[PDB]
DNA sequence: ACTATTGCGAAAAAAACATTTATTTATAGTAGCCGAAAATAGTG
DNA sequence: CACTATTTTCGGCTACTATAAATAAATGTTTTTTTCGCAATAGT
């Protein structure tokens, strides 16, 4: 049950990326999701709580806007970070 | 009398009542730990099993 | 109530001092995320 | 009996600490201490 649910966890994290491409305190605590903990789900390894993440692989549509600003300026990371 | 209802009646029947009933009655008197900082945080004791 | 005397409480700060900023080798080792392909099983 | 679809099966890849050893202005915090404020308390 935990192994099959693990693939669903990254499944929500794929659609977050492509969409980006395009007393009173307890009331909302009741409105939050209620879930049972199974000890296999939260399991941690060496790959946990660390720097870095999975970069989006680049596209050919990004290449033509990359190579053109690469050609105009020498090498300027600053303004091209705002381009993407 | 002594066959079904022994001679260590006092220590058996008192402690065995403590295990079943009274242990639920303690956590229901100290449920819902709370903090002032982060007021939307809570932890609650729902049941007890030994 | 309100003002004063009190203790602590929090924060500066000081001095130190290890923790970050960009290089280059790889090398083997994880570890995550992604197809690439391939067989297998439902079902036509 | 055989197509179609799928769940594997298998790399493929991309990253990513490390390492030292510089340089260096931050760039964090720590203990240790000291400062400074407020509320704590009780008597105005």
């Amino acid at each position: 049950m935990a192994k099959k649910a693990k693939l669903e966890k990254r499944r929500h994290l794929r659609e977050l990326r492509m969409r980006a491409r395009q007393k009173n305190a307890s009331i909302e605590n009741e409105y939050k999701e209620k879930v049972d903990e199974n000890p296999f789900a939260n399991l941690y390894n060496y790959g946990s709580y660390g720097r870095g993440s999975y970069t989006d692989p680049w596209t050919v549509e990004e290449m033509i806007k990359f190579y053109k600003a690469l050609s105009m300026w020498g090498t300027d990371f600053n303004l091209i970070s705002q381009l993407y | 009398f002594l066959k079904v209802k022994g001679l260590v009646k006092q220590h058996l029947d008192s402690f065995n009542y403590f295990v079943d009933t009274d242990l639920k009655k303690i956590i229901k008197a100290n449920q819902l730990i709370l903090s002032d900082v982060d007021p939307e945080f809570y932890l609650k004791y729902v049941d007890i099993r030994v």
